[PDB]
RNA sequence: GAACUGCAUCUGAUACUGUUGAGCUAGAGUAUGUGAGAGGAAGGUAGAAUUCCAGGUGUAGCGGUGAAAUGCGUAGAGAUCUGGAGGAAUACCGAUGGCGAAGGCAGCCUUCUGGCAUAAUACUGACACUGAGGCUCGAAAGCGUGGGUAGCAAACAGGAUUAGAUACCCUGGUAGUCCACGCCGUAAACGAUGUCUACUAGUCGUUGGGUCCGGACUUAGUGACGCAGCUAACGCAAUAAGUA
RNA sequence: UUUAUUAAAAACACAGCACUCUGCAAACACGAAAGUGGACGUAUAGGGUGUGAUGCCUGCCCGGUGCUGGAAGGUUAAUU
């Protein structure tokens, strides 16, 4: 099952976003997972202030994995405390082309 | 739910002729597999009345098919319920 | 869960027992056991200082590891036992080195799973962590108050505490009493709700069942003579006075809290 | 043709200056693509690529 | 004499009903590909707004009404700004739009799951329709146990109005509304129209598919009109209340 | 269960129910204090009070006296 997940990380904690991402890439790829797309949208001006901040670091990555690894990733996003928001979506296909936002 | 692979496994096991997938035996075997698979879902969501309606419908259809076989070929009905454990 | 007794006897008509088929049917681990004799609610002066205490079944003390300082050594839950000393269940822990201990069993804790203690421990029921390594909003129990002293709060059956936030070196907790309190962030807590959540759903059924637990009968103050109780006296049934204890202390709203040293550790209370 | 919640530039002209979704009777869009528009706009609002309202 | 519409037993007929053997595909089902949807169940989460709490500014009103008054407010309200707690509902989209057997079902995401629509091929070969008793589900209110409790609010309290006012209006306000698991089994539960099948002028919308060349056609819904027919009349009229 | 020795009961207790207190060196009790019980317990716990299985339930009154919250004002000790 393909999953398109967008992460919203704190602008202060943007220096560790690369390790943040590669941790999840390693977790997915270990369990026979495929990273069909990965992009970092960068710092973006939020339309509304989240948690009293006005900019945030956006990272999108479409992957393919199983339910158990999805639950592992969901728990990691929840307890990371640097990811201030997340959106996990189920996609029918695998999306590889660069998104219009990047 | 059942997948295409195990649905084709059931069809191939209860084939009456070549690629028939429409005899009472194959229909009843598919219904039995689907009902036994949905028992797991209903052990988890027992308040699901809308899905349970469809489950009841496939039970009724399986019963009608078994009655039709009993009237059509008695030995065939007995053998089929013997494999399927009904 | 709860099972009702059939009304075969008038003393059975209202028995609702808590039944746990998953509790150990055998005997407790004998090394973690101590002799423990009843007081009858009498102190070293021999005087009754706590009323309505007497009799009951003989019971051993199980030595509970409330401190949980075997950090970074995984333990497996060998069994879940009934404890006569408390309402909660107790999990027998078997550490990697073979040492066995008793802990308070969390509600979502079963036989076979591994518990951990320390700072780098997963957020799973049964693990013991300092309050600073516990994310806000999780249900915790067995809260320390002094650093290193052991769990004191939220230990009864069904106990849970909400970790609301942090305001420096203090963690903000909401207790089942409805009190918001601060506890030093270096104190520990255990993840999860305490087992035996249907403790208060049980019904003793008869007077003898209360006697089996070491509770002696309780005589109302208005049933006495004035030489015994402030409520004693009267021709027929009468109260006549504001309610008080047998020592003249009001029992209908009068607050009895003296501690001026701990006053600054309490944020607020709830009003319902 | 097709529509996604990352098409923020496309979603800007189907949302009013106060942040409300513009109705189909005004934009002229079909019911199916209006439904996809609405769900994409709500997802973008959650991701904070669009505002819910103009006074946060 | 006729009749006694009857019964019984033989004989003949085989169109229809029954019982049977074989065959068939058009009713009904199956497999495979696409599609739409507030269908159901379990979790998580977001943003507005209310209330409460704690503070900064600030000062004499606020609130409410047809007027008022009760009420709140100089112990500093309301207004304004900043933090915190919590509960419930999901503006816009939104639509004689959609889905569901009905009751019903709207933020967003994941998981589990039902039905439906659609093109073609293959398959079974009447497996169908209806259905007394029965069983299941079944709005809201209500009941039990355990939680929750922001707003709204039966009861209840006060203020008005009034001849009176157990009301309508105002200010508060508890059960309830929310959750879990169970009971209840009722509604103008309505289309006041049982279900299923076939046939019978037409015109214009809309939803989900499909096929052709922005239209054309064809399907399954969902609307507005309107013949014949029907109706006591109103009206219904391929989603019949027409013809069976 | 109870008035040993004129009262065994409708009295007391009782499971059950409610109110209230108590964040742990708990409240509460013994004690002059040390030390104890509560409890090697921890708000699903412990104390006090009332009521007394269960069924259906439990209306109005906060004037008085208590209890709880508040502090604008008046009064107010030693002291100085």
């Amino acid at each position: 099952r393909h999953y398109e997940v967008v992460l919203l990380v704190h602008p202060d904690q943007s220096d560790q976003v690369v390790g943040m991402v590669e941790r999840y890439i390693k977790l997915v790829q270990d369990n026979n997972g495929i990273i069909h797309r990965l992009e970092d949208w960068g710092r973006r001006q939020l339309a509304y202030p989240i948690n009293k901040i006005h900019k945030a670091h956006y990272v999108l990555f479409n992957i393919e994995t199983n339910g158990e690894t999805l639950a592992e990733l969901e728990e990691l996003f929840r307890y990371n405390d640097a990811i201030i928001r997340s959106l996990v979506m189920r996609r029918d296909d695998a999306i590889t082309e660069e998104s219009q936002l990047a | 739910m059942l997948t295409n692979s195990d649905r084709e496994q059931i069809i191939a096991q209860y084939q009456r002729g070549e690629n028939d997938t429409g005899s009472p035996e194959v229909q009843v075997a598919l219904l039995s597999a689907r009902i036994n698979d949905l028992q797991n879902h209903f052990k988890a969501h027992k308040a699901d009345h809308h899905s349970r309606r469809g489950l009841i419908r496939m039970v009724n259809t399986r019963r009608k098919l078994l009655d039709y076989l009993k009237g059509k070929d008695l030995g065939r009905y007995t053998t089929l319920i013997s494999q399927l454990g009904l | 869960p709860i099972v009702k007794a059939k009304p075969t006897s008038p003393g059975r008509r209202f028995v609702e027992k808590v039944v746990h088929p998953h509790l150990y049917k055998g005997r407790p681990f004998a090394a973690l056991l101590e002799s423990k004799s009843k007081t009858g609610g009498r102190n070293n002066n021999g005087r009754i200082t706590t009323r309505h205490i007497g009799g009951g079944h003989k019971q051993h003390y199980r030595i509970i590891d409330f401190k949980r300082t075997k950090d970074n050594i995984p333990a497996t839950v060998e069994r879940i036992e009934y404890d006569p000393n408390r309402t909660a269940h107790i999990a027998l822990l078997k550490y990697a080195d073979g040492e066995r201990r008793y802990i308070i069993a969390a509600k979502k804790q079963a036989v076979g799973d591994t518990v951990m203690s320390g700072e780098a421990s997963p957020i799973r029921p049964g693990n013991c962590l300092p309050l600073k390594n516990i994310p806000l909003g999780t249900v915790i129990h067995n809260i320390e108050l002094k650093i290193g002293k052991g769990a004191q709060m939220a230990r009864a059956a069904g106990a849970s505490v909400q970790l609301l936030g942090r305001d420096g070196i203090y963690a903000i907790l909401r207790l089942r009493s409805g009190e918001t309190r601060r506890v030093h962030v270096n104190c520990r807590a255990v993840i999860g709700e305490v087992s035996n959540t249907e403790n208060n759903l049980k019904s003793l059924g008869k007077a003898g069942a209360s006697r089996w637990r070491g509770i002696r009968p309780s005589v109302r103050g208005v049933a006495m003579n004035p030489v015994d109780h402030p409520h004693g006296g009267g021709e027929g049934r009468n109260k006549g006075r504001h309610p008080t204890s047998p020592w003249g202390q009001k029992s209908k709203g009068l607050k009895t809290r003296h501690n001026k040293r701990t006053d600054s550790m309490i944020i607020r209370r709830a009003k319902k | 043709t097709h529509i996604d919640y990352k098409d923020v530039e496309l979603l800007k002209q189907y949302i009013s200056e106060n942040g409300k979704i513009v109705p189909s009777r005004i934009t002229g869009t079909s019911t199916k693509y209006q439904r996809q528009l609405a769900t994409a706009i709500k997802q973008a609002r959650y991701l904070s690529l669009l505002p819910y309202t103009d006074n946060h």
